[PDB]
């Protein structure tokens, strides 16, 4: 492959150097989108994160502000 | 670095000089091109406003005025070109470069490879012999009595003679050695 | 980090080469053209050191961010953490938008 | 391989073809031999700006006291290959 | 090997940057001489170039074709 | 071990009678010939030493220096040839006569099972270092430094000599074995006080000790090649040994005695290593380089534990075979353009290769790269100080860093850069000044591969 | 997260301290509880050389899960249950010791609480 | 401005000794003068230097105690061992959490 | 107008910023002529050997040797015991002996009577 030089043009370009480019380009996206689409939980998680609010004085075992 | 320095700058040098450093400087703010033409301009504008004062007093109070907003606005990492004094490729080539008086040196074995080369080598030498004494005696008769007052040389004036102190500037080793 | 950063200072390199040992950014044009497999490499390599998902920084990078953010630990240290690793993409966005991005710059003999 | 082996032509070609795209500078009048001052009649600030134009041109930086003694294109290419160890 | 520089006429600051901030000039009565030493940085194949989005999309729509299909693939596969 | 002495009193007569073209080839090979043999003395005992007769023994810790001692003559040999050669041939073989004499005598002096004829031997080889530095020196300054290189000692060791006399009227013997078996404490008294520094400072100033070194840059900057060499590589090693010897009696007022001499051992490497750092002369530089490195083993004997004193030999060794290898290196330059000046001659790198390689191997061991014997030597010291006391670290440290600087510092300066444009007769490198830095250089990578051979008794 | 603002900001008193927790006996407010309880034995995790910080209440399943992986080599895309049983595990356990800094938190508040307007009440 | 008389002719001079100096330091087409299989690789760099080092460590280095340590294999409920033949029991009936 | 430069030791003054250069004077233009001559005479006499064919060798620079002369052996001729002199060779060359000396006997009394009493966790300490 010769490639000689422009003086104020564009450089000259082999069509090997797009297509590798291309689909190198092309893979990342498609792994990045297989992977999320069949991990998706390794973002935004897997269990739902609890609010203690919603919990019952009677399941911690607390007494009624009495004894 | 080819040409021999004077005992002093004149104004209108240092004016220049300082130009051409505030040209460079906003360039190095200005990345892009368009803006720094618009601002290479508006500098231009501004440094030849004040182009026909005829006063020298004044003229030197605006050059140190113009200074001083130099050296506050200047940019802290300009633009070096690569083999400048400051570029990253300064004295990259500087191991490369051999002096041509260790080719005296080689082995016998080595100079029998490239024959014409040491023909022509040894050519040289035989001009450098028989033109030094006449180098020498030029430099004495342009020479003043007192000393020569700057570094600059004369050049050959006679039918066959060689500019004198010649023979280290000729043969510098090269740019690329290697 | 081994691979990315490797592949990073090879795209650099590169790029030095090609614009005839120059390596300020601010001589460095529109190379997303005329450099394309260097351009994608550069950019596989900024976004795996960002830690995007699923690619090989991630499943260092955001564990380690997440370990971080669940520990008893210094608040300053969690805070510069979380601002250093924003700034990591401040200056990957520097130097693409600067050497990939726009209009040439280098010296007209290409 | 890395750049070609530049000739005198080759500088010489590209000091004329930055010195047209002066607009101040006449393409027709121009000659290789024009003295910035008298024949096409530039100031000092004229000269560096065509001083910074080579710089760019050929990608390395001339000494301002070298730069000022360069007065017409003639002595622009001989400076340049001089630098550049061109011979050929 | 062997070509020549191209002409130099063809360089003109119609339709850059250069002739905005020639007109800009212009409004404060300078003028700007290096604009045609500066065409070239914009006149061929330099034109027009992607965003910062758009590089990083850059082979999105193949590996997203790519996907499409492999999911639909994926889910008339389990149909045995 | 009349075996290895009598050679060289055979080599006197041979160098006497060689023809006028032929001393050099016949003292090479036959001083090479008599450290092959003197390499027997490499198999020691574990319990013992190796007792000879009434007169002679051979211990773990003189060993290494009897075949340092017989190995390093054939390399002055090789090292002096170069600059005599204009030099009458009654004249080169008297020089021969003195680097023999002091081969002798310093194989005598590190078997000598008494401390009177240790002491008669260690004080006679002054006259032939004297002789040499004086007559084949180079400058005006030699006869100065010869001054110093004298009475510097004898100031230290006219004592030791009474003390010695003295302590045999007291135990009756001088004996090493005798002494070591028979030993008893010193008392906390005025008199054993001033005993102890009678016996210690002829040593110390052997070293030499931190402001008790000012002869040694003098005589090592004046004095030929092959002095250099010897006065580098063995005879500060004398000092140490004599303290190792020495030190047997005179527990426990060690332990506060010591203390003077450690602060200043300590400080002392510092600032010579600083020193290093600011000079303009090649040969200085390795002097006080040489002052810093014995200062580590001052320290290691004066804090007597059996790590300090493997750590102080393998040190000395070391030591010996770098400084001697430096000396040379800084010689070949001197012989081309005939200045020790450090910046007169830069670039050599570009002009010499091989000679640029050697340099940077002998400057890489001078700042003890492991696992050469000098970082395990350096090491063993370390962690014996450390012991002793966990803030010497801070100053061995330090150390550990100035060093390396003035060592690289030294390599920057002469082999990288630009050359001199104006300097123009650097002729290659010869056969000669290449073998003689190989035969420096692989001995002590070679006793990389085995250190158990240097690490003295105490092993 | 608000625990550290309500904590820094807060009232010391009312917000409970990690490092010393928890302060109320464990059967304070339970009328009675269950000892929780162990499945692997503690020669079977020394076997499994598990972790001294793994060796936790969810080890079981750990070790069903390095055997999976051990057993499956080259597919090591074929333990996904035998991880998704330990990561619940682990997630009942977190939830568990939320449970228990909620209850060091309202034991805290109802207990000052408590105090106060007893010693208001006592004090007229 | 510009140069005098003298530094150009010096100039002009001293360029066209350099240019035939430079010129000078081109080789003519004889000027270096010279006096007078496949899978070899794997074997002499791979082959050998393993053959020595598994004889090294099978026949010298094992000959001594202590000298290849190996941390021991895992064992889990239900496997078996080769040595002894000896199995391990299952794991104390799962609460089943399903 | 703009915040100013002070120069500092490590951190000098440009020549651009110095107001010498800028109110100048016929003196000045004849020392620097005068200057400029000295200058142009050295350079001569080097160029003249540098250049020479038949020189082999170094070409030797008074001023090196005057360097390396003044930087070694004009030393001492040159002392005077002064206030200055004395004070600063006494501080420097005695303060520290005494500071480590000191130090050193502190840590290791220390370590002594911890040693006594017994309580310093020697265990596994064979070598020393
Ligand atoms: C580790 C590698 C293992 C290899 C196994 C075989 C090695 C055999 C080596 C034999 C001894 C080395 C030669 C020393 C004298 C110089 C000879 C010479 O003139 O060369 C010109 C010759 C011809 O070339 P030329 O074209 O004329 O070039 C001349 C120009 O000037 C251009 O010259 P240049 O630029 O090529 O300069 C020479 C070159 C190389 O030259 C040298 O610097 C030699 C000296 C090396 C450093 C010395 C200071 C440190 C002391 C360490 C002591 C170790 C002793 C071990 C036992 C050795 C017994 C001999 O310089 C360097 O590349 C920098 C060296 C940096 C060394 C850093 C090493 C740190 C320690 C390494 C680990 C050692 C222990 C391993 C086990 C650890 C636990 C697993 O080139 C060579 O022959 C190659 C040079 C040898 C390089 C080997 C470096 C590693 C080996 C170290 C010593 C041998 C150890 C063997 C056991 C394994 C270790
Ligand atoms: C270039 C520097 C070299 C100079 C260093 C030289 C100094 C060496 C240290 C002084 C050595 C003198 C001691 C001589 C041998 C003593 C042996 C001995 O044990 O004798 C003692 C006696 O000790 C003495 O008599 C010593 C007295 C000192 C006299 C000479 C003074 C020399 C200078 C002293 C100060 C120097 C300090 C060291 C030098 C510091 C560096 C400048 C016991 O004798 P008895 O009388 O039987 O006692 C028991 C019954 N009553
Ligand atoms: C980017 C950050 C740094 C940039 C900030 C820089 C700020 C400086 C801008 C202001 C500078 C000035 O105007 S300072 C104005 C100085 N005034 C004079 O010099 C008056 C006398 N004029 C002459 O001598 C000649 O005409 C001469 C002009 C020399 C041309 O010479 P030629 O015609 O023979 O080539």
């Amino acid at each position: 492959v010769h490639i000689e030089p422009r003086y104020r043009q564009f450089p000259q370009l082999t069509r090997s150097q797009l297509i590798q480019a291309e689909f190198f380009s092309a893979t990342m996206w498609f792994w990045i989108l297989w992977r999320f689409w069949h991990d998706s939980d390794a973002v935004l998680g897997h269990f739902p994160y609890p609010d203690p609010s919603q919990w019952t004085d009677e399941e911690l075992g607390i007494l009624p502000d009495d004894e | 670095a080819f040409s021999a320095p004077a005992a002093y700058l004149t104004h209108q040098q240092k004016v220049l000089r300082l130009y051409k450093r505030a040209l460079r400087h906003l360039e190095s703010w200005c990345v892009h091109r368009d803006k720094y033409r618009y601002f290479a301009c508006l500098m231009r504008a501004r440094f030849d406003e004040h182009k026909n004062e005829k006063d020298m007093v004044k003229a030197t109070q605006l050059l140190r005025q113009a200074e001083e907003e130099f050296w506050y606005g200047q940019h802290p990492q300009p633009y070096i070109f690569p083999e400048s004094p400051g570029g990253t490729s300064y004295e990259r080539y500087e191991c490369y470069k051999v002096p041509e008086w260790c080719l005296d040196d080689w082995h016998p074995s080595e100079k029998a490879m490239y024959p014409d080369y040491f023909a022509k080598r040894e050519q040289w030498k035989r001009l450098r012999r028989e033109s030094w004494e006449r180098e020498v005696k030029q430099l004495q008769e342009e020479t003043p009595p007192g000393g020569p007052r700057t570094e600059a040389l004369p050049p050959a004036r006679k039918e066959g003679d060689l500019p004198p102190l010649w023979w280290h500037i000729v043969t510098r080793p090269r740019e690329r050695p290697m | 980090h081994a691979f990315f950063k490797a592949m990073l200072f090879m795209c650099s390199g590169s790029i030095i080469h090609s614009l005839n040992d120059e390596q300020d950014i601010r001589k460095m044009g529109g190379l997303y053209k005329a450099m394309p497999f260097t351009t994608t490499a550069l950019i596989i390599g900024s976004l795996a050191l960002t830690g995007m998902p699923y690619l090989t920084g991630f499943y260092s990078k955001d564990l380690i961010i997440e370990a971080v953010n669940m520990s008893y630990t210094n608040a300053w240290a969690l805070l510069m953490t979380l601002i250093a690793t924003s700034l990591t993409a401040a200056y990957s966005t520097r130097i693409i938008f600067f050497a990939f991005l726009g209009k040439p710059r280098f010296p007209p003999l290409v | 391989s890395d750049a070609p082996p530049l000739t005198l032509e080759a500088i010489k070609d590209r000091v004329l073809y930055v010195l047209k795209l002066y607009d101040k500078i006449d393409p027709e009048k121009l000659s290789v031999n024009s003295h910035f001052m008298k024949d096409l009649g530039l100031d000092s600030l004229d000269q560096v700006e065509i001083i910074m134009a080579m710089e760019d041109e050929f990608g390395f930086e001339i000494p301002d006291i070298d730069a000022e003694k360069l007065m017409c294109p003639q002595e622009i290419v001989d400076y340049i290959a001089d630098k550049k160890d061109v011979y050929e | 090997s062997k070509m020549e520089l191209p002409d130099y006429k063809q360089w003109k600051i119609e339709g850059t940057p250069l002739e905005t901030v020639q007109e800009k000039l212009a409004a404060r009565g300078l003028r700007d001489p290096w604009g045609r030493n500066e065409a070239w940085r914009y006149s061929g194949g330099f034109a027009n170039n992607v965003s910062f989005v758009g590089a990083l999309l850059k082979g999105f729509k193949w590996g997203f074709a790519a996907f499409v299909v492999a999911v639909g693939a994926e889910y008339y596969l389990e149909s045995q | 071990m009349l075996k290895i002495i009598i050679p060289t009193t055979m080599l006197l007569p041979m160098t006497w009678m060689s023809k006028h073209n032929m001393i050099w080839i016949n003292a090479t090979v036959h001083s090479l010939l008599i450290s092959l043999i003197s390499l027997s003395l490499l198999n020691q005992l574990g319990e013992n030493s190796l007792n000879f007769s009434l007169t002679f023994f051979s211990d773990s810790l003189s060993a290494p220096l009897l075949v340092l001692t017989t190995w390093l003559l054939p390399l002055m040999l090789m090292a002096s040839q170069s600059h005599l050669s204009k030099e009458t041939t009654t004249r080169k073989k008297l020089y021969i006569t003195m680097l023999i004499l002091l081969q002798l005598f310093l194989i005598m002096t590190f078997t000598a099972t008494e401390l009177i004829l240790f002491y008669i031997l260690f004080e006679a080889t002054l006259v032939p270092t004297l002789i040499i530095i004086t007559r084949w020196g180079n400058q005006t300054e030699r006869l100065n430094a010869g001054l110093y290189f004298l009475f510097y000692t004898l100031a230290g060791s006219l004592p030791l000599l009474v003390a010695l006399v003295y302590i045999q009227n007291t135990t009756g013997s001088l004996n090493f074995l005798i002494i070591h078996y028979w030993s008893h404490p010193l008392s906390n008294s005025w008199s054993n006080i001033f005993m102890w520094l009678a016996c210690i400072m002829a040593f110390m100033v052997k070293m030499p000790l931190y402001g008790l070194h000012l002869w040694l840059p003098k005589a090592h900057v004046e004095a030929p090649i092959a002095g250099s060499m010897v006065l580098a590589a063995v005879l500060l090693k004398l000092g140490g040994y004599g303290m190792m010897r020495i030190t047997t009696i005179l527990n426990p007022l060690t332990n506060y005695m010591a203390y003077p001499f450690l602060m200043l051992s300590m400080w002392g490497m510092i600032m010579t290593s600083s020193i290093c750092l600011r000079q303009t002369d090649l040969k200085s530089l390795i002097a006080y380089s040489s002052v810093s490195h014995m200062a580590l083993v001052i320290v290691a004997i004066m804090i007597q534990t059996p790590w300090s004193f493997m750590g102080a030999t393998a040190l000395m060794i070391a030591h010996g075979l770098t400084s001697s290898m430096l000396f040379c290196l800084a010689n070949t330059n001197y012989e081309r353009v005939h200045s020790r000046t450090m910046i007169l001659a830069r670039g050599l790198q570009t002009l010499l290769p091989l000679m640029a390689t050697w340099w940077l191997v002998a400057s890489l061991t001078n700042l003890a790269l492991p696992p050469s014997i000098n970082l395990i030597g350096e090491l063993f010291i370390i962690t014996a100080s450390f012991s002793w006391s966990n803030i010497t670290i801070i100053l061995m440290g330090m150390n550990m860093m100035i060093t390396a600087l003035y060592s690289l510092y030294m390599l920057i300066t002469t082999q990288r850069g630009k050359y001199t444009h104006h300097i123009n007769n650097i002729k290659p490198s010869f056969t000669r000044e290449n073998a003689l830095m190989a035969l420096h250089i692989l001995p002590l990578l070679l006793l990389t591969l085995n250190p158990k051979m240097i690490l003295g008794p105490l092993y | 997260g608000a625990h550290l603002a309500r904590r820094y900001l807060g009232d010391a008193s009312k917000e409970p301290d990690p490092l010393r927790m928890p302060t109320f006996p464990p059967d304070y407010g339970f009328p009675e509880r269950k000892e929780r309880e162990m499945v692997a034995t503690q020669q079977e995790m020394n076997d499994a050389q598990l972790m001294l910080q793994q060796r936790d209440y969810c080890a079981h399943y750990l070790i069903q899960l390095l055997k999976c992986k051990r057993d499956s080599f080259p597919n090591f895309l074929a333990c996904k249950h035998e991880q998704h049983d330990w990561d619940y595990c682990e997630h009942l356990d977190y939830v568990k010791r939320m449970k228990e800094f909620e209850r060091e938190r309202r034991l805290l508040q109802r207990k000052k609480r408590r105090e106060q307007r007893e010693a208001e009440m006592a004090r007229g | 401005s510009g140069y005098t008389p003298d530094e150009k002719l010096r100039l002009q001079q001293l360029r066209e000794l350099r240019r035939r100096w430079l010129k000078d330091q081109e080789l003519s087409p004889r000027e270096p003068v010279l006096p007078p299989r496949h899978s070899i690789f794997a074997v002499t760099h791979v082959l050998i230097p393993v053959w020595i080092i598994h004889y090294y460590l099978k026949y010298h280095v094992t000959a001594k105690p202590y000298t290849v340590v190996e941390r021991k294999p895992r064992i889990f409920p239900g496997d078996t061992i080769l040595e002894t033949g000896e199995v391990i029991p299952l794991m104390k009936e799962f609460p089943d959490q399903h | 107008s703009f915040p100013k430069y002070k120069p500092s030791r490590l951190a000098t003054l440009p020549a651009t910023l110095d107001p010498a250069e800028y109110d100048i004077s016929p003196e000045t233009r004849k020392a620097q002529a005068e200057r400029l001559a000295i200058r142009s005479r050295l350079k001569r006499e080097y160029l003249l050997q540098y250049n020479d064919p038949n020189r082999l060798g170094v070409i030797e620079d008074p001023a090196l040797i005057r360097w390396t002369y003044a930087r070694s052996a004009n030393i001492y001729p040159n002392f005077r015991p002064t206030p200055k002199t004395s004070l600063l060779g006494a501080l420097f060359g005695i303060g520290p002996l005494f500071f480590w000396y000191y130090v050193f006997k502190t840590d290791r009394d220390k370590k002594e009577k911890l040693i006594q009493e017994g309580k310093l966790d020697q265990t596994f300490n064979i070598s020393y």
